[PDB]
């Protein structure tokens, strides 16, 4: 997953300005794969301190497309920064743990959650 | 100029005392149309009793009238007015005044002209002058569903009140239906009907009432001339008008075929416009007497003149009259929109540095 | 309003019509929901004549597959169709349909023809049996169906496509399921003679009139005891006289004897019935009745006494007058020798009868039909008559002009437009004719005279085209009022019309001369450019006069502002 | 007290609309529709009942809008789908259409239009013969259908 997302982040990033049909299949790719059931046991999304890499990158995706003032309407923006916001508030419903993977491949991890943090401040609209 | 006083002092102020119906009618109670004429061309109003009380006596005067009014020839039969005021006076300018000539008019007083109340009550006075030379018919505009889509309810509710308008709808209900001319013609706003084949079969209708969405009167009232004449290879007498959404068109041999057994020579009608005033299909004649249709159509109006078996046709122009706003809106209405949002635009615009 | 069912079992039988060849387990399963027999009784519902007329327009576009399965299904239903259980009258249109397939079938392939023929007249020859062997099922279910498979005996199509697919559409038609007798509008169906014979006995047995009078009575009691029809007499009557005339309109080579014994019936049936009228539905037959006869004419004499006959008829029911004028024009147009005799009749008819007054017709203010119906007749005679006589032409338009310089100029006018436009195969014939439209001037007629000669300009001949644009060109030069709207209108409609390039061109480079002769409602010409340059490429390389004068139009519009 | 009284109420006048829409007056239905979602107004069946009426008044855009945003709010609705579909399939696009069919078929597999419509948009490709089976399949799931759904009553012990 960690290569795929960067291969779909790539070839949105020129859908954005090529055309107009690929990005409906984005939204829909993106529309169906996180939920609002920030709770228990129940998240459709993997909860381990060892796999904060994919979801946050693909958050940030979603942020940016979010951004990029491609859909038209006001009413699918809505459903997506509130799906977002669930899973990242869902995220934070465990106790602390401490990281297991290698030296490697934790200084990128920090760096994806630096920014999504600055992605996350900018947002004001 | 002033900031008080009015720009164009040559329009004289109309006078704020509602005449009251001393004012209006003598001794006699005959009213002075000659006083209300003058009034109402100067947009004058009438207060809201006397208003009634001539609507009210009129319907009762339709409603002791029988539903075919025995109407003998030399006549002068008038089309559609559609509020137009101004050419109504014109009208009987070429027509000859009431006073010595007499009228047969076939609806349309109100719906798209905006001086619909002031040819009620001038068409209400001429009935009360005279009673029995002076017939008013019906046309498709005059029930509820029509004058409470357009203006006329507004006109009634800006000028006079709502229950002026329902009294006045009540006396449009009292409005016979059809005319029977010279034994010869018969005489309505729309036309023929599959359901009337003989006079009785208008006698017999109940015209106390808002029209109904079908049947005879209603065809009587809605109903037009087919679009091509003379090469009716089509063998129905009346079809389905899809442009309306109601009644029929009838043919040429429906008419043909009604005027023999009835010993009729044709019939007389108005509700489609014309560039002339009149078109001549003879079986059929459509008379169109409201000149400059809704201000824009340039037309010439015209009557029909009926005497010794002639049907002599009288044009006329169209004359001026007095500008109102669509729907009688006034200035805080109309004005209010735009400040509120230029207003809005200049607080955007101070914020947004 | 078809529904949900119905279209998607015609969607269904038409993907299968165009899959060739087609499995045969499908067609199968389609005579499955289709119905089947019942002790000899048979059902019916909507959804079941649906599968029927599914299953028959799948046959008919199947490009005649598999006929050996379903055709014997047919031809058993159709055997079993007069006791047929029933849950406009439906059955006449159900009946109408099944012998349209049929016929469409029939006429398809020929090795059937001899069968298809005699199990139709075996099916009538019942439905004679039992018409006049209770009353309620008889009334409503039996002579309905005799009706509804007498409004297509015989008519049948040769089109690309089938009959009866244009009365089903893929996405008019109601017409034929709502009037009373309507019906529809060549390799000479081998129809022996037996069955002609036998369907002239049938002819004969049913006009009968005492039959009529007792199912009258019939009727009534019905209707007194406790249905659409009310008298089945008059639309009978006009049914057989229909397709009697239908069914043998276009036989050749056949006896005498039968051709004289049909004259005969035709004509006693017309006089009797002439005779009986002189105290509504009578005038279709009467008509029927007059084509017949002239389709029974093979000798000239017989041909000049109809012609007679029909000529003291006319100085004298307006569908009759019409038949009569079209079999006068089928007389001429079959006789050359008649013609010397039919001509003045017509044309006197035409310049004159009080009849055309009477249907223009105190009106004081201080047709067509007839008219172009006689025009064509008139056209017809004379390219008929040309073939033997050739002078006959000049004589006549020399009678025409003698009427035009002695309302009535107005059908001149149209008549000599008609002649010279209908003529253009002709000799140097439209000559005379433009003389004398620009000697006979002098007037309201002018409007009618421009049109006349902007309808002989879209004809396309390089002379006239000169002459009509030096007489524009003066026109326009000159400026009266009244012919200046008709001059733009005129050349408009040449301009809309006109169909070799090259004079589309030198038209087109001429008007621009005129533009740029007009540099002193001004620019009024130039919707009538733009019509023009819309049904041409875009311009690359041309005539550099035509540059210098696109130049000088431009120059000329952007000074006085137009470009704006 | 609860509030499943407002849901009767609602599709009581949902009921009574869609008289109104099976006749063709949409002023009637617009007035009834409005007073209908006073009460909720993100309920997806009240943006359908607005793509109908809006589809009925004769425009093409306001329709597909109201059902694409009823399609994003519950996404396991077939008469949405099954409309954008054919709303889809007549202006051009052929793409999207197959891809919305094989997801509405796959939800369920008993309502017939899907089915006709699969077949519809087949018969414009070529390979009619799988568009003849869907038309077998349509109109044999027809042949059986009910009034109502058969869920509607309570699967409770």
């Amino acid at each position: 997953h960690y290569i795929w997302i960067d291969f779909l982040v790539q070839r949105f990033e020129i859908a954005k300005y090529c055309s107009s049909d690929q990005v409906e299949i984005f939204s829909s790719l993106l529309q169906r794969s996180m939920s609002l059931n920030i709770g228990g046991a129940k998240g459709s999304m993997n909860r381990h301190v060892a796999a904060i890499g994919p979801r946050f990158k693909l958050l940030t995706l979603g942020l940016s497309l979010l951004h990029a003032d491609v859909v038209p309407n006001a009413t699918i923006r809505n459903v997506l920064r509130e799906k977002i916001y669930s899973t990242a508030f869902d995220y934070f419903s465990c106790p602390p743990k401490f990281p297991t993977q290698g030296e490697k491949r934790l200084r990128e991890d920090i760096s994806i959650m630096i920014k999504f943090w600055t992605a996350m401040f900018s947002d004001k609209k | 100029l002033s900031t008080t006083d009015r720009v164009v002092k040559a329009v004289p102020f109309p006078p704020s005392h509602r005449l009251t119906a001393k004012e209006v009618f003598d001794n006699d109670g005959k009213p002075r149309v000659d006083i209300l004429k003058a009034h109402l061309m100067k947009e004058g109003r009438l207060e809201e009793s006397v208003a009634l009380r001539i609507i009210t006596e009129g319907a009762s005067i339709l409603r002791q009238e029988k539903n075919l009014l025995d109407i003998d020839a030399p006549v002068t039969v008038c089309g559609d007015i559609h509020g137009q005021f101004f050419d109504l006076m014109k009208l009987f300018e070429v027509g000859g005044s009431p006073a010595n000539t007499r009228y047969l008019f076939l609806g349309d007083y109100v719906d798209r002209g905006y001086f619909s109340i002031e040819c009620v009550l001038y068409l209400w006075a001429l009935k009360i002058l005279y009673p029995k030379t002076l017939f008013l018919l019906r046309g498709n505009h005059e029930c509820r569903h029509l004058t409470e889509y357009f203006t006329f309810k507004q006109e009634c509710k800006i000028k006079y009140s709502e229950r002026v308008y329902d009294a006045c709808m009540d006396a449009f209900d009292c409005l016979p239906l059809a005319a029977l001319m010279n034994q010869q013609f018969l005489c309505v706003h729309g036309g023929l009907s599959p359901e009337i084949n003989t006079l009785d079969d208008i006698r017999k209708l109940d015209r106390f009432k808002e029209p109904p969405a079908y049947g005879p009167m209603c065809d009587i009232l809605w109903s037009d001339p087919p679009e091509n004449f003379g090469n009716e290879k089509t063998q129905e007498h009346f079809t389905h008008n899809t442009v309306r959404g109601c009644s029929y068109f009838y043919s040429y041999p429906a008419v043909c075929e009604f005027l023999q057994h009835n010993n009729l020579l044709s019939i007389l009608r108005a509700h489609e416009a014309q560039d002339a005033g009149y078109r001549m299909y003879p079986s059929l004649i459509t008379i169109f007497s409201a000149p400059n249709y809704l201000d824009v159509y340039n037309n010439k109006a015209a009557v029909l003149k009926y005497e010794n078996n002639v049907m002599n046709i009288r044009q006329f122009n169209c004359s001026p009259h007095p500008y109102w706003l669509p729907n009688f809106m006034d200035v805080f209405t109309w004005s209010l929109p735009f400040v509120g949002e230029k207003v809005t635009e200049m607080l955007v615009n101070v914020l947004n540095i | 309003s078809r529904g949900f069912y119905f279209n998607t079992v015609l969607s269904l039988a038409r993907s299968l019509a165009v899959q060739r060849p087609a499995s045969l387990e499908k067609v199968q399963k389609l005579l499955c929901m289709c119905p089947v027999d019942f002790h000899g009784i048979f059902q019916l519902d909507e959804r079941r004549r649906d599968a029927v007329i599914a299953l028959g327009i799948f046959l008919i576009e199947s490009d005649l597959q598999h006929k050996d399965c379903v055709v014997p299904y047919l031809l058993r239903l159709l055997k079993g169709l007069p006791k047929v259980y029933w849950v406009l009258p439906v059955a006449e249109s159900f009946s109408f349909c099944l012998v349209t397939l049929l016929s469409d079938v029939a006429y398809r392939d020929p090795s059937l023809r001899d069968e298809i023929l005699e199990v139709l007249l075996q099916v009538l020859h019942v439905l004679l049996g039992m018409c006049q062997a209770d009353k309620e099922y008889l009334c409503k279910y039996a002579i309905p169906c005799l009706i509804g498979i007498s409004r297509a005996f015989g008519r049948y199509s040769n089109m690309e496509e089938s009959l009866l697919s244009k009365l089903f559409p893929k996405i008019e038609p109601e017409y034929y399921f709502s009037t009373i007798s309507s019906s529809f509008s060549y390799k000479e169906f081998n129809i022996p003679l037996e069955m002609l014979r036998e369907l002239l006995n049938l002819v004969k047995k049913i006009v009968e009139e005492a039959v009529l009078k007792s199912l009258d009575a019939i009727v009534a009691s019905v209707m007194e005891a406790n249905l659409y029809y009310t008298s089945f007499s008059d639309p009978l009557y006009l049914t057989m006289f229909k397709m009697l005339r239908d069914t043998l309109y276009y036989m050749k080579d056949l006896p005498t004897s039968f051709v004289k014994e049909i004259h005969d019936f035709v004509l006693e049936q017309f006089n009797t019935s002439q005779g009986e009228l002189q105290k509504k539905l009578r005038c279709q037959a009467n008509a029927a009745c007059v084509d017949l006869m002239v389709w029974a004419v093979k000798d000239e004499q017989g041909a000049e006494n109809l012609c007679i006959k029909l000529s003291e008829k006319l100085q004298s029911h307006l569908p009759l007058l019409i038949c009569c004028l079209q079999g006068l024009g089928r007389l001429c147009e079959r006789f050359p020798v008649v013609v010397h005799s039919v001509t003045p009749s017509l044309r006197d008819f035409l310049v004159i009868s009080p009849v055309l007054v009477k249907l223009y017709k105190k009106i004081s203010v201080t047709y067509e039909q007839l008219r172009d119906i006689a025009i064509d007749n008139i056209c017809r005679c004379l390219k008929a008559g040309l073939t033997v006589d050739p002078v006959i032409v000049e004589a006549f338009l020399a009678s025409l002009s003698n009427r035009l310089y002695i309302l009535i100029p107005d059908h001149t006018i149209r008549a000599l437009g008609h002649i010279a436009v209908a003529l253009r195969d002709t000799p140097k014939v439209m000559e005379p004719i433009l003389q004398i439209l620009q000697q006979k001037f002098c007037s309201p007629l002018d409007v009618l005279i421009i049109d006349q000669l902007g309808c002989l300009v879209i004809t396309g001949n390089q002379y006239i085209y000169q002459e009509v644009w030096n007489l524009f060109q003066q026109i326009s030069v000159k400026a009266y009022r009244h012919c200046s709207l008709a001059v733009i209108n005129a050349l408009a409609n040449i301009a809309a019309n006109i169909q070799d390039e090259h004079l589309v061109d030198e038209l087109l480079m001429n008007l621009l001369e005129l533009f740029v002769q007009l540099g002193l409602n001004l620019g009024v010409l130039i919707p009538v450019i733009a019509v023009l340059t819309r049904r041409l490429p875009p311009i690359k390389e041309a005539k550099p006069r035509l540059q210098k004068l696109f130049r000088d139009f431009w120059l000329y519009s952007v000074l006085m502002g137009f470009a704006v | 007290g609860p509030l499943h009284p407002w849901m009767t109420l609602a599709q009581i006048w949902l009921h009574a609309a869609e008289v109104y829409i099976g006749i063709g007056k949409p002023a009637e239905a617009t007035a009834c529709t409005q007073e209908a979602a006073n009460l909720f107004p993100m309920s997806h069946n009240v943006l359908y009942m607005r793509g109908q009426i809006a589809e009925l008044r004769g425009s093409m855009d306001e329709a597909r809008r109201w059902y694409e945003e009823a399609l994003a709010i519950s996404p396991t609705h077939v008469k949405s789908m099954q409309r954008l579909a054919l709303i889809l399939h007549q202006l051009g696009r052929y793409s999207l259409a197959e891809k919305i069919l094989r997801d509405a078929v796959q939800v369920n597999s008993t309502a017939h239009e899907v089915w006709n419509g699969l077949g519809e948009v087949l018969q414009a490709q070529g390979n009619d013969a799988a568009a003849t089976e869907c038309f077998l399949t349509a109109l044999e799931l027809e042949a059986s259908s009910p009034a109502v759904p058969f869920t509607i009553i309570p699967r409770v012990l």
